[PDB]
């Protein structure tokens, strides 16, 4: 009765994919039938529980991951199908108990001048184990010669920036993603529908 | 730590950096071409210079990766495109001088005006004035004035500019490790690395000449037929055994004999198929016309047009307030942005060309998941060939009947069929000797085999022998008629048109065989054939990742270009011409001329 719990879902702005955000949710009345008649979610599929039983269930702990990615890369937010986002930015555990949510923002995140406020990692040393972050700006140097100083011939700055214009194709328009995960513990907290 | 992994990361950085820069340049150039202002042209040039500078930086970088040590054919290709020194191998001042004369030639061609000596107040530029004369005038003297005025005015200016253009371009390509500018151009067809599908740069000459030899007889009979029919139109001006006067061919140069249909119609009693009257009468929405092309492409298993296309494309003439470039173009701006720029009128010619440009867009939509440097046709001929198979299918009377612009009279005499095939030949085979000779002359000039003092001598000697066309007035080396064509004076290769004409009928035969068509090939409409659609999409998706020979084999089963599709398409007209010319002269006289002494 204290948490709409969507200060996350609809708000002014979100965070980059490589620096995705976590939030705790507690003491809530989770009604998700009105959100079924909300702006259509590009994709809403659950893995551990039933979408037709959501509110009946009274789970203990709930967490919310919110971040922004491209349109073609969105279908990588799933167990397996490792790719650019699914390794270097945000991987999910193979055993997953939760739900994933995404919708399309036509001109909210996109402006006529263009939006260059969202970043993403392209070069990293190793694939990220589930639920890991690495925000370090370490100049990647795969070739043995470690420049380490600045931009180099075989060196690269590992962080790239999205370009989001209002005339883009659907494959790379700004998709906004929220992930719900219920950790499995023998300890209770206050959540139910 | 391998070079291949290093090269992969370099290519990743280039693709992601270049996608956005190319998109900005494309948006700016679109805003110019759809809205001619000084602000827009300056923004376009700014974005274009930024793109060229980024490309040259990446070129000098990619040259630091030793190509020979690359074992990945796909990556080797992307690196090769980037390592091309291109114009940069020229000195700075010499390159500036080359760009200056290039822009000057383009300007004088697109701006040259000729004035009537009897009335110096009437003056026409090439489009639409001079083209209107060359298309519709039936007066020999007026046409001869138009022909000679265009050449003797603008081409004389182009002559010295063209000499400097030739010499600098041959040197550059040589510095870029080629023999001449034609060899650079021939490099587009070169394949080096795939065992069993490679194809050399002289084989193109071998293949083009071997195939033009097989085209030769069909063209000879059409030439004889058109020559007799023109004798009825210009009495006492044409010899029954001589070449055709260059100024009576339907346009300024003879690239197309389209406007000779009225003078060569086999059976004028049959109604010549024009759907323009039906279009104006039927409820017409220019939107619906382009939508009908879209409905056609989905019916064969291809996707709709994008919402971005329908919102950003320019589908109508913007009017007097907003001046735009009306040359039909299909824009692939990148980042999934696809548009069509066309000042569409409600006409039959524009209907087929709308299909053609949307065919381009489907090609452009395809292979989108390929890396940047692979977003291109298999070779320079694949895109236009695809557009043309689209336009043929739309032009068949069965399709025209099924769409409802033709009443279901379903009249198809053996004379209605020959009429349609004859009009096709005026266009399709009339352009082949022109294309082959222009590129042959250009290749030889680039090779330095035609002395400077015999440019026009050899030009018109070659003119006579191959195309069977003779100049109406003599031209010394003061004149410069080759530079009087747009593609020549604007630094565009021309052999794409020969190659695309052959490719398109190979594709048409293959896709109609896939659609299990049985009648004559020219009556084939591949509409409603998801099998043919898939076979074409299976080829469209490669882009420039696979060699064009391998891509061509995947669909038609042959590693090389073939003439039997064209000859089988035109076989009925061929026999009809052979019958019609029994008491007519077949062949050409390398010696008859209109003028004497
Ligand atoms: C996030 O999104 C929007 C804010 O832009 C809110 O969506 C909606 O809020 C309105 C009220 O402000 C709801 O209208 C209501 O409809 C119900 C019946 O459905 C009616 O009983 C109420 O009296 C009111 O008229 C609308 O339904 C609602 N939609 C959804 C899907 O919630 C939402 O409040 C914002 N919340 C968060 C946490 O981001
Ligand atoms: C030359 O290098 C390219 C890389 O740029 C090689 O292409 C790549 O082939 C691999 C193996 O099939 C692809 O990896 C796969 O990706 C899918 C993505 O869903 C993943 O599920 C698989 O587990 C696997 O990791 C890779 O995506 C692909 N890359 C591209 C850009 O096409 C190519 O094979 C090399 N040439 C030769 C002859 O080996
Ligand atoms: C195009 O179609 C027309 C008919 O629609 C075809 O024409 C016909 O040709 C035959 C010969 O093959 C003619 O037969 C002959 O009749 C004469 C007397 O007129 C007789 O002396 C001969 O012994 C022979 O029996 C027929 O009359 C003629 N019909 C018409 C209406 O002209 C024509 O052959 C077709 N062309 C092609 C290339 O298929
Ligand atoms: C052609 O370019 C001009 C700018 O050079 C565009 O500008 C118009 O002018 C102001 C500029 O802010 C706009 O507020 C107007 O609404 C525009 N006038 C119109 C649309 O008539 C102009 O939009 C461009 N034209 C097109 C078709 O893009
Ligand atoms: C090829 O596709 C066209 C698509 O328009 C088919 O046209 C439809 O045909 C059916 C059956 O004759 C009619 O009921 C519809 O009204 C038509 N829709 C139109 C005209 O838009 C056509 O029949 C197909 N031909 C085939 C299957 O060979």
């Amino acid at each position: 009765n204290l948490c709409p719990f969507g200060e996350v879902f609809n708000a002014t702005t979100f965070a980059s994919v490589y620096a995705w955000n976590r939030k705790r949710i507690s003491n809530c009345v989770a009604d998700y039938s009105v959100l079924y008649n909300s702006t259509s979610f590009s994709t809403f599929k659950c893995y551990g529980v039933s979408p037709t039983k959501l509110n009946d269930l009274c789970f203990t702990n709930v967490y919310a991951d919110s971040f922004v990615i491209t349109g073609d890369e969105v279908r990588q937010i799933a167990p397996g199908q490792t790719g650019k986002i699914a390794d270097y930015n945000y991987k999910l555990p193979d055993d997953f108990t939760g739900c994933v949510i995404a919708w399309n923002s036509k001109h909210i995140d996109a402006k006529e001048g263009g939006n260059f406020n969202y970043l993403y990692r392209l070069f990293r040393k190793a694939n990220l184990k589930p639920f890991e972050r690495d925000i370090s700006t370490e100049i990647y140097q795969a070739g043995s010669k470690p420049c380490n100083g600045q931009t180099g011939l075989n060196c690269y700055y590992p962080l790239y920036r999205y370009g989001f214009y209002p005339t883009d194709g659907v494959g790379h328009q700004p998709y906004r993603v929220v992930v719900l995960s219920f950790e499995l513990l023998n300890a209770p907290a206050t959540v139910c529908g | 730590s391998t070079i291949e992994e290093q090269a992969k990361t370099f290519l990743d950085k280039f693709n992601h950096e270049a996608e956005d820069l190319f998109y900005q340049s494309s948006l700016a150039s679109w805003n110019y071409n759809t809205n001619i202002t000084e602000e827009n042209v300056q923004n376009m040039n700014n974005a274009g210079d930024k793109w060229s500078a980024f490309l040259k930086e990446q070129s000098t970088l990619a040259q630091m990766y030793p190509l020979q040590e690359i074992q990945n054919l796909t990556v080797k290709l992307q690196l090769q495109a980037l390592q091309q020194n291109g114009s940069s191998v020229l000195s700075e001042d010499k390159s500036k001088r080359l760009n200056t004369i290039l822009n000057t030639m383009s300007t004088i061609y697109s701006t040259g005006k000729v004035c009537n000596p009897d009335n110096p107040q009437e003056c026409l530029l090439l489009e639409p004035g001079l083209n209107e004369i060359m298309a519709n005038s039936l007066d020999y003297n007026e046409r001869l004035w138009a022909w000679e005025s265009w050449r003797s005015e603008v081409g004389k200016q182009l002559r010295p500019l063209y000499e400097e253009y030739v010499v600098l371009k041959n040197e550059m390509a040589r510095a870029n490790h080629y023999e001449d500018y034609g060899d650079y151009w021939r490099g587009d067809y070169e394949v080096n690395g795939v065992d069993g599908y490679d194809y050399s740069r002289g084989q193109l000459i071998e293949d083009v000449e071997h195939t033009f030899e097989e085209i030769k007889p069909l063209y000879e009979h059409l030439h004889a037929y058109v020559r007799a029919k023109l004798m009825n139109a210009y009495p006492s001006y044409i010899s029954p055994i001589g070449c055709l006067p260059a100024h009576l061919l339907g346009d300024m140069w003879g690239r197309f004999w389209t406007n000779l249909y009225s003078l060569t119609v086999p059976f004028g009693q049959k109604p010549n198929i024009d759907v323009t009257d039906a279009m104006v009468d039927q409820a017409w929405d220019a939107q619906r016309i382009f939508k009908e092309a879209e409905k056609f492409f989905v019916s064969v298993g291809l996707p709709n047009m994008t919402q971005g296309f329908w919102e950003n494309s320019m589908l109508t003439d913007p009017g007097n307030v907003q001046k735009a470039v009306c040359h039909p173009t299909a824009w692939d701006l990148g980042k999934g942005d696809f548009r069509i720029l066309m000042c569409t009128k409600v006409t039959m010619d524009d209907f087929l060309t709308a299909h053609h440009e949307m065919g381009h867009i489907q090609y452009d939509m395809a292979y989108a998941a390929q890396p940047f440097l692979l977003r291109n046709g298999a070779n320079e001929g694949f895109h236009e060939a695809v557009g043309e198979i689209m336009s043929l299918s739309a032009a068949t009377p069965k399709h025209l009947k099924s769409i409802g612009l033709l009443s279901p009279d379903f009249q198809e005499d053996n004379e209605t069929e020959i009429n349609f095939l004859l009009k096709q030949a005026l266009t399709i085979v009339g352009t082949l000797p022109f294309t082959y000779m222009l590129e042959k002359w250009r290749w030889m000039v680039f090779k330095g085999e035609i002395p400077k003092d015999q440019w026009m001598k050899k030009w018109w000697e070659m003119k006579r022998e191959i195309v069977g066309v003779v100049e109406p007035v003599p031209h010394d080396e003061t004149y410069c008629d080759p530079a009087s064509l747009f593609h020549v004076s604007n630094d565009y290769s021309f052999i794409r048109y020969y190659t695309r004409t052959l490719y398109q009928f190979q594709f048409q035969e293959a896709l109609c065989q896939a659609a299990k068509h049985e009648g004559p090939l020219h009556k084939c409409d591949i509409s409603n054939s998801t099998e043919a659609g898939q076979k074409l999409f299976n080829m469209l998706r490669l882009g420039k990742s696979e060699p064009w020979t391998l891509a061509l084999e995947n669909v038609v089963g042959a590693k090389n270009m073939n003439v039997r599709p064209l000859l089988n398409y035109f076989e009925p007209l061929f026999t009809w011409l052979k019958d019609q010319n029994k008491n007519s002269f077949v062949g050409w006289s390398t010696d008859w001329s209109p003028y004497a002494d």
